[PDB]
């Protein structure tokens, strides 16, 4: 029974005793590796006399195409407040701010499948600007602009601080979240007005502009 | 009745025991039960409002009447080609997959669509409830009115996350909405400001 893999990876979703009410384990497990791409997804830790809620937080990245490990965050049915959840163990990034988000949407009150929905949705959100933002300056690799080559050199945990080389000339950055604006500019080590506007539009239809 | 490998989450469930040991013997030595049955009612109630379904090789994403017909190809094991089909909402979610189809990134594409849907039944649960609690008519969900006044609701993308955010336009002025959508909160700002102006 062990074709359910904990990876999303590509290959459960595609080729070819009622397990569900669906046909069988496999055509199962082609739906659930469907549903589960959307990045965010509900699954049961369950124990003979207990069910944790976990929830499923997957990045698809674009270098290989394949989704990085699930990332998981559970909650424990609750005590001494009855048939609510609370929370138990997470692994997310210390930049999500994992709290400040369940006190805006539960307010610890009420819990409901509906409120955990958006709850993730708000983690989840958190989580590819983030990514969103580093995998862009992964993407440029190897790419000219103005036919001068763009590698990059060096790029913090979630990309505030960058430095890449453009066709032998230095220019790092600084990011202000959740702008996504360039706050800050060294060109080669002067300081640099123009690559400034924006952390998309404006670093690559802004970098042949002036400079 | 079966012992699941997972082994990211059996390392967690063991991690913090071991943590908050930190502290200063917290070890399982017992692995979860699976059971289809729950794992497919959780699955339900995270889709909840919307199906997912399979014709290989297109896997189809529909809330009623509307159908996301995601067509993708994978040379093992990594994804090649992804193509899409909508209906009406073609030029709604444009800009966004636009992206999504252009990189061949497809949960950006699903959970954009999943989230424009939530979206629309907002604004059309944010209008109902402007509507009847005021004197204004509706025309579509893009749009109310009251007398010379026409004030129209719909999304737009930061193109990079699938995430849209709400914009609230009217004929101007729109200086005055904007913000008391912001101060008054978007039903009794657009309340308010069916008053004043
Ligand atoms: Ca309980």
């Amino acid at each position: 029974k062990q074709f359910l893999s904990e990876n999303i990876n590509f290959s459960n979703l595609m080729r070819k005793n009622e397990v569900a009410g669906f046909k069988s384990i496999t055509d199962f497990v082609q739906w659930e590796n469907s549903v589960r791409l959307i990045g965010v997804s509900l699954f049961p830790v369950n124990y003979d006399n207990i069910e944790f809620m976990g929830i499923r937080l997957e990045l698809f990245d674009e270098l290989s195409l394949k989704y990085d490990p699930p990332f998981y965050v559970i909650l424990k049915p609750s005590v001494k407040r009855l048939g609510i959840w609370e929370l138990f163990k997470h692994n997310l990034p210390k930049y999500i701010n994992i709290h400040q988000h369940w006190q805006l949407i539960t307010k610890d009150t009420d819990t409901s499948d509906s409120n955990i929905m958006k709850f993730a949705n708000l983690c989840y959100k958190d989580l590819l600007k983030v990514h969103s933002r580093v995998q862009f300056f992964r993407k440029l690799e190897g790419n000219y602009v103005n036919d001068k080559q763009y590698s990059l050199l060096h790029i913090d945990n979630m990309g505030l601080n960058v430095s890449f080389r453009l066709g032998a000339d230095i220019i790092k950055i600084k990011v202000d979240d959740g702008d996504d604006e360039i706050i800050d500019c060294t060109f080669n080590g002067e300081k640099n007005i123009s690559l400034l506007g924006s952390i998309y539009g404006i670093t690559n239809r802004f970098q042949s502009i002036i400079m | 009745s079966v012992q699941l490998d997972d082994k990211l989450l059996l390392k967690l469930l063991r991690r913090n025991d071991n943590a908050v040991s930190d502290s200063s013997n917290p070890l399982p030595r017992v692995l979860p039960s699976l059971n289809i049955e729950q794992r497919k009612k959780y699955l339900d109630i995270t889709l909840n409002d919307v199906t997912v379904t399979c014709e290989k090789d297109m896997i189809l994403l529909r809330k009623g009447s509307f159908t996301a017909s995601f067509r993708i190809a994978v040379e093992n094991e990594s994804i090649r080609s992804m193509a899409i089909d909508l209906n009406a909402f073609e030029v709604e979610l444009q800009p966004i997959i636009q992206y999504a189809e252009d990189t061949q990134n497809v949960n950006v594409a699903m959970m954009a669509v999943v989230q424009f849907l939530r979206i629309k039944e907002l604004h059309e649960q944010m209008i109902s409830k402007i509507v009847e609690a005021s004197k204004f008519i509706r025309a579509s969900n893009n749009t109310i009115t009251l007398n010379d006044l026409e004030v129209s609701f719909h999304c737009y993308w930061n193109l990079p996350s699938p995430y849209p955010e709400t914009l609230i336009l009217t004929n101007k002025v729109q200086k005055i909405l904007d913000f008391l959508i912001y101060q008054y909160g978007i039903q009794l700002g657009v309340i308010k400001y069916g008053s004043t102006i």
